[PDB]
């Protein structure tokens, strides 16, 4: 327990570092992709020993550190549970944003702003993981509406794109659609439970989580690009293709996916609840693949194979395959 | 060196420094005129020690 | 023309004689004197300080003094087989119920 | 630890060792030596130099105490002295009533991460034990208001203990 | 723009740096306080009742 | 808390015989340090509001729109150095002094101990704005827009004036602190609901509230830039201080005749955030927001629940931070094209990069980005008002959503997209309204490290 | 360098009025008709044609090519929901 | 200024008391709100009838 | 509520039984504002009359707060008379009407049955 959590503390906090030496106005502009190129693969490098010690022993904890609100009842503070979800999704997360960028130096090369633009994908890569590093609903909503914002940027990344444009304002629509089942199971847990924290919300016995559940479920629905919630993710390919390559591909996606899995110990208690996420998802694997069958482009049609493959895990989950699902996700 | 004009120019700049001193100074004429139940609050009842004569001031 | 008025002067803009002013007054020396004391003084100790004086403030509604004796009569309760806390704030035996 | 298992309960830990009877030998075993020889005896030897600093002068800070004055059932209508006294009594006991509250919650919560897998039928008596604190939580200061005061909370105790007494000579019968 | 930039930083870091420096100063040098059970004959303070001697300072000079 | 009125007061005499280009320099050095002072008042004790003085108290709720109002003063005065340049030195002085003079009341204000003391300089503050809205304004309408502003708010106050008096000859006091010390139930007796209701149409008309907020759009769109922010951050706020001071007496009617106004507020957001989407002018946009965000505040006073108070609270500091950027934003564009039309000057990033962040921030904080105070104040109005009905969360949540809708397309039709190429007066953007909205944003975020300081005496 | 003659009047009857809106709005006297005198407020507005800006041409040199608008010429009414970004009424195959 | 001018000023110089303009003021101004009146009425009536008796999922709840 | 009280000799400013009260502290706010009120007539006398508004004659200056306080100083005797006045008609006429002001006894909030509206 003296490595792991504290090691996993290291990592997200070196991925910060670019954007205070950014914001620092010391750094140097030109070698800044390159600077962003040795940070994501060292915080790569040391995301594979919190892999060690769980491959060893299996350990798992919560990490809460400074209180941030007592609120009588309810204290907030930040807080990390690294379970196996979490564990092993960094390494994952953090080997892919290191290539995909090291590919979009070569590629998203031509633009002024690409010591701007390699700043964005780190104020993703922080969200992001403060939403898979996360143990109270509230962190990840930070996470949540910071990777949305984040996509509404990047998607709109030549601010003279009016398509982009148009695909951020729906990127950021759907993703607020998705946020008020977020607000639904925020209000819920607060209130019914009177908690924030995962560990509590579980341990609690929400035996009847039926209104919860379908608040989570519109969650994950809006995030993960779901039949009605999906548009915005083949629109989100209107960006730069590195961009396409990024929060889109196969990152921001899954976060509600993420959700999902996060809460699997109340997720298999209603079976209608459990039932409608393998609907959507199977639907949007026949239309969204039937869309890509006949089709004349190549980032929409695997944009299309994507929420096609996104419908494709939380059917599992649909199923009570949280962590198989979760082995899909990172695959 | 311009005695006239520094004075002149920056006589206006302690208005606001001397209200301060002023204003703190009358805000705490204000607690003897209040004094009424001092050290006499059960909850604060505190016996007064010979090396003082007050509870606050 | 029954009103005899003068034509709307076009705004003028601050750097235009002043390039290098900072766009709050005409005259320059005062300008960067403006300048260097909103500077000073909006994100310096008012900021700085400030948020100094606020973070490290005395007991704010004293949540330390409240579990320092919350831990105290957690163990009270806890000692000599008590529920950490009853269900009446007030003693029902004080209160003189009506019939 | 500063606090003690009556406050927070620790439950006992245990420590499975190994036995790598693989031909490769355990690459975490050095990989925390390594960890610790080269990051927690540099930060060892400056935390020594902070604890030594700190003896070198220790000054002392007290506790706060609260010398408890009549409650406002003994309180005199519009005697805003006596009354006031209890007033206050009784904001300081909603304080530390919601601190209890969150002790168990941190007691409870503690509870679930220990028994991993296992908090379904090893977190029960914590759980309990949270839910009648909180039971008796919400018949002593919940529904209460915004503006709540003791005046108010005395009104619900009082509506409480006599709806409870009408119940107990409905029980007797 | 760049004129706003490092304007800022200076101004900030002006009284940013000495008051850092001088906190973690503080803590290494004077570091906190520890419990207490009230020794007879001498109440606290109004500013005795604090963990962090600058909240115990800000206390004795202003409140 | 003379230590704060006796060198607020004395900021008049310095202003108002300072030399004819110090007037700018001395009036914001001085305020900036009243405001550091104020901030000493941040301190609570757990449950006890400080009093200082027999006619002046505080507490958790008071002294953070205390520190807002101070803090403010400052920011219209580097906000009007821009168009108040092209003025004789007299005139100049005056508008310092009603600037100064409605601060002088604020204070006072929020630091009254009984309801009448707060009536007076509470109402007071209409006649420093009637002279900025209207003297200063800049077009014909602005004659209406004062006595639009000015009847509407008088409307409801005349009638909280009987009740206050009222107050005085039943109870025998008007004191706040002997009012919620010696509460007792009001009775459901028919006179009783127009002696509920006479105490808050004067709160409500000037939040403002749905159907009575024509004012709003009618002042804030077309008052002086300077009026405009502390119209919209602290003014419409007046209401908020009030109402958590009078539900102190006002039960148990709050739970019947609540129910006209909260749906009619439960509409209302959800009906103005429409019309924010559905502009053509920019300064209408934020003055309609201002509306939409104060309309979940009347429904967390009303609620009366401690989390709803709360919510009300870090709802109410982090709107006037942000509605005084947007203003502030919006008087930058104005000033260069002498026109507030939205569609005017869409795609000014290319041009203005520091402004398309203080565009960026400041909608975002409109979109309240988690963890910023906004979405705290709001997330707590949800909890409350979901404990008191589960089919509550359909209306703001969506309301929200569309309030996300337009944060961003003003962003779009005024950053994004391509310049116009007959427009060449965009100068290099100048420090001093650049600097205006740093000291606008880095509150926020600072004040996001450690909220706990602004969501009132509840906490 | 405003007037009320080519200020919006109110609600044109007579058709020398017809006309006369029709100079100040900038169109032919056949090219003006105004909306539906139901009260609804939109008097000497004319109802220009249902189309958003997505139907514009892109080829002819509009005088602001970001929304394809053309200065001096009268716009919509309802402009706002009709330009690229909003909704569209462009034709569809289907 | 003619889009602007006829949409913020010339529209009540031009607004007529006309019963149509009268009817979908009627739906749309008293109607929503007699809507959300009736539902969050019937929904807090509906809600309020069980918490006298304890029939309400109210155990864990001790925050509002 | 006092024209009509016993003993009270008409256009009699100060009544020599009034001089048993404590005469107005110098430092007194009310009085010092009504100086005030004097040095803000000196202003308006010299903004009408075209003259350097503060720094313009003394003499017209200092006269009007010299007045001001004067006439403020037995009006503010007289202020608390008449009040003094209001509070000795106060309890000799509670004393001598005792039974209309009955003595209320105690009833601790011990025993009051007041209820609890619940706020939910
Ligand atoms: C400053 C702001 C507030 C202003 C309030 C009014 C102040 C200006 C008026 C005060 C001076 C005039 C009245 C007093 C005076 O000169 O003589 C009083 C009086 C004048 O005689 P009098 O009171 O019989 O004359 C007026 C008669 N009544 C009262 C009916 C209007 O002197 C007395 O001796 C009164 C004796 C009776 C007292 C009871």
């Amino acid at each position: 327990m003296n490595p792991f959590a504290s090691l996993t503390l290291t990592t997200l906090i070196i991925l910060t570092i670019p954007i205070m030496m950014s914001n620092s106005n010391i750094y140097k502009t030109n070698l800044y992709p390159n600077y962003v190129k040795t940070t994501v693969s060292y915080a790569f490098t040391l995301s594979l020993v919190p892999l060690l010690m769980f491959m060893h022993t299996g350990q798992e904890m919560i990490i809460s550190n400074w209180h941030w609100m007592t609120l009588q009842t309810v204290e907030l503070s930040l807080s990390f549970k690294m379970d196996y979800f979490s564990v092993m999704f960094i390494p994952v997360a953090l080997f892919v944003t290191w290539s995909i960028m090291e590919f979009s130096m070569w590629y998203m090369h031509s633009d002024p702003f690409i010591n701007r633009f390699f700043k964005y994908l780190v104020l993703f890569l922080i969200t992001m993981m403060i939403l898979v590093t996360a143990n109270n609903l509230f962190q990840l909503f930070i996470g949540w509406e910071g990777v949305g914002i984040m996509s509404f940027l990047l998607i709109g990344w030549w601010h003279g794109r009016t398509d982009a444009n148009t695909a951020a304002l729906q990127a950021i629509l759907y993703n607020r659609i998705g946020d008020i089942g977020f607000v639904l199971s925020m209000a819920w847990f607060l209130t019914h439970s009177n908690a924030w924290d995962l560990q509590q919300i579980f341990m609690l016995n929400n035996e009847c989580p039926n209104m919860p559940l379908i608040g989570l479920l519109l969650a994950a629905a809006g995030k993960s690009a779901q039949f009605g919630l999906h548009p915005w993710l083949p629109s989100a390919m209107e960006g730069p293709t590195p961009v396409s390559a990024l929060l889109h591909s196969s990152t921001m996606v899954v976060a509600g996916v993420f959700l999902l899995i996060r809460f699997y110990p109340l997720m298999e208690t209603n079976k209608l609840v459990q039932t409608m996420t393998l609907c959507l998802g199977a639907i949007t694997t026949l239309f969204t693949a039937l869309c890509a069958i006949t089709q004349n482009d190549i980032k929409k049609i695997v944009a299309f194979s994507t929420s096609s493959q996104l419908g494709l895990m939380m059917v599992t989950i649909g199923i009570n395959q949280p962590h198989l699902a979760f082995l899909h996700i990172c695959m | 060196m311009n005695v006239l004009q520094i004075v002149r120019d920056h006589w206006v700049h302690i208005l606001v420094p001397v209200g301060f001193v002023f204003g703190c100074y009358l805000d705490r004429r204000s607690d003897e005129k209040l004094t009424a139940f001092r050290n006499k609050s059960l909850l604060f009842k505190r016996e007064l020690r010979p090396n003082e004569e007050v509870t606050w001031k | 023309i029954r009103l005899q008025e003068d034509p709307d002067p076009e705004d003028e803009n601050l750097y235009e004689k002043n390039p290098d002013s900072h766009g709050y007054d005409k005259d320059p020396i005062v300008d960067l004197w403006n300048m260097r004391v909103v500077f000073f003084f909006g994100f310096s100790i008012v900021l700085v300080l400030g948020s100094t004086f606020v973070a490290y403030l005395p007991d704010y509604r004293m949540q330390e003094w409240a579990r320092r004796e919350a831990e105290r009569l957690v163990k009270y309760r806890e000692a000599n087989g008590l529920p950490l806390m009853e269900s009446n704030c007030f003693d029902p035996n004080k209160i003189q119920l009506p019939e | 630890d500063s606090w003690d298992k009556d406050v927070y309960p620790e439950p006992p830990r245990r420590t499975p060792a190994p036995a790598p009877q693989t031909s490769l030998p355990n690459p975490v075993t050095y990989l925390t030596k390594i960890f610790d020889l080269l990051v927690d005896r540099p930060v060892t030897l400056a935390r020594e130099f902070i604890e030594q600093q700190h003896a070198k002068n220790r000054y002392y800070y007290y506790h706060r105490e609260f010398r408890r004055v009549p409650d406002i059932t003994e309180c005199e209508e519009k005697d805003i002295l006596c009354m006031f006294e209890a007033e206050m009594q009784w904001r300081r006991d909603y304080k530390v009533d919601q601190e209890i509250v969150n002790i168990i919650q941190e007691r409870l919560k503690a509870c679930q991460q220990r028994e991993g897998e296992s908090y379904r039928q090893n977190c029960a008596k914590e759980l309990e034990q949270f839910t009648q604190v909180s039971k008796a939580f919400q018949d002593r200061y919940s529904d209460l208001g915004a503006h709540y005061s003791a005046r108010k909370c005395l009104a619900k105790q009082k509506q409480r203990m006599l709806a409870e007494r009408k119940a107990a000579k409905e029980a007797a019968a | 723009d760049r004129r706003f930039l490092k304007l800022m930083r200076f101004y900030i870091l002006l009284t940013g740096i000495p008051v850092a420096i001088g906190i973690t100063l503080v803590n290494v040098f004077i570091g906190e306080a520890e419990l207490a059970d009230i020794p007879e004959g001498y109440v606290p303070e109004h500013w005795e009742y604090f963990k962090h001697p600058i909240s115990r300072w800000i206390a004795r000079t202003f409140y | 808390m003379l230590k704060i009125i006796i060198p607020t007061t004395m900021l008049l005499p310095m202003t108002w015989m300072s030399k004819h280009n110090m007037i700018w320099i001395n009036a914001t050095v001085h305020s900036l340090l009243i405001s550091l002072i104020s901030l000493s008042l941040l301190n609570q004790l757990g449950e006890n509001s400080l009093n200082f003085s027999l006619t002046f108290f505080s507490d958790s709720l008071s002294a953070p729109l205390l520190v807002l109002t101070t803090w403010l003063l400052p920011l219209m005065l580097m906000a009007s150095q821009s168009h108040l340049s092209k003025e004789t030195t007299t005139r100049k002085k005056l508008y310092i002094t009603m600037l100064i003079l409605l601060q002088l009341f604020l204070i006072m204000t929020f630091t009254a101990t009984e309801l009448i003391l707060f009536y007076i300089l509470f109402e007071a503050t209409l006649v420093p704005t009637l002279i900025i809205i209207t003297r200063w304004g800049n077009q014909t309408e602005r004659l209406n827009a004062g006595l639009y502003f000015l009847f509407y708010t008088l409307a409801g106050s005349l009638p909280l004036l009987v009740a206050l008096v009222y107050i005085q000859n039943t109870t025998g006091s008007l004191n706040f602190l002997i009012i919620h010390y010696w509460s007792h139930p009001l009775s459901n007796s028919w006179s009783n609901i127009f002696m509920w209701l006479a105490c808050i149409m004067a709160f409500m008309v000037k939040m403002p509230l749905y159907g009575l907020h024509l004012w709003l759009p009618k002042a804030h769109v077309e008052a002086p830039i300077a009026g405009s922010m502390v119209l919209a951050a602290v003014l419409l706020k007046l209401g908020g201080y009030g109402m958590m001071r009078i539900t102190t007496i006002l039960n148990p009617l709050t739970n019947y005749m609540a129910y006209p106004f909260l749906m009619l507020s439960m509409w209302g957001m959800i009906m103005t955030s429409s019309i924010c989407l559905r502009q053509t002018d920019l300064k209408s946009l934020i003055a309609y927001s201002s509306v939409s965000h104060m309309a979940l505040v009347i429904v967390a006073i009303m609620i009366q629940t401690p989390w709803s108070f709360m919510g009300a609270t870090a709802l109410m500091i982090a709107h006037g931070l942000t509605s005084s950027m947007l203003f502030c934003l919006a008087n930058t564009n104005y000033e260069r094209v002498h026109s507030r039309t939205m569609i005017l000057a869409r795609g000014l990033q290319t041009l203005l990069p520091l402004m398309a962040t203080w565009w960026l921030m400041a909608s975002l904080t409109n979109l309240a980005l988690p963890p910023s105070i906004n979405l705290i104040g709001e997330l707590f109005i949800i909890t409350a008002s979901f404990s008191w009905s589960n089919i509550t969360i359909i209306l703001m949540g969506m309301n929200m959503m569309i309030t996300a809708l337009y944060s961003l397309y003003m962003l779009i039709t005024t950053q994004r997209g391509k310049y116009t190429h007959h427009i060449n007066n965009i100068k290099a953007s100048f420090t001093r309204e650049n600097a205006l909205m740093a000291l606008h944003i880095l509150p926020l975020l600072l004040l996001t490290l450690n909220p706990k300081m602004i969501l009132g005496p509840l906490y | 360098h405003v007037t009320k003659d080519m200020f919006p009047g109110p609600y044109p009857k007579t058709p020398e009025e017809r006309a006369a809106a029709a100079k100040k709005y900038n169109m032919r006297v056949e090219d003006y008709e105004p909306y539906p005198d139901d009260g609804m407020g939109y008097g000497d507005y004319p109802k220009l044609p249902d189309r958003s800006q997505q139907e514009r041409d892109p080829w002819y040199d509009w005088d602001h090519p970001d929304l394809r608008l053309n200065w001096g010429e009268p716009i919509h009414w309802d402009l706002d929901m009709y330009i690229r970004n909003r909704v569209d009424t462009s034709p569809t195959p289907v | 200024i003619r889009w602007t001018y006829a949409r913020s000023a010339n529209i009540y110089p031009n607004f007529r008391p006309t019963p149509k303009t009268s009817l979908l003021g009627a739906l749309f101004g008293i109607g929503p709100l007699f809507f959300w009146y009736y539902v969050f009425k019937t929904d807090r009536d509906k809600k309020e009838k069980l918490i006298q008796e304890g029939k309400l999922d109210q155990t864990f709840n001790i925050s509002y | 509520m006092m024209s009509g009280r016993p003993g009270r000799v008409p256009l009699q400013f100060l009544p020599n039984e009034a001089r048993s009260l404590p005469p107005p502290k110098l430092t007194d706010p009310r009085l010092v504002y009504m100086g005030f009120l004097g040095y803000c007539s000196g202003l308006i006398d010299n903004a009408i009359r075209r003259r350097p508004v503060v720094s313009a004659g003394l003499h017209r200056q200092l006269l009007y707060v010299t007045s001001f306080v004067f006439f403020g100083y037995y009006l503010l005797k007289r202020q608390d008379y008449m009040y003094a006045l209001r509070d000795h008609d106060m309890f000799a006429y509670v004393k001598s009407h005792p039974e209309d002001f009955p003595e209320k006894d105690k009833k601790t909030y011990g025993e009051i049955l007041e209820e609890f509206h619940p706020v939910r």
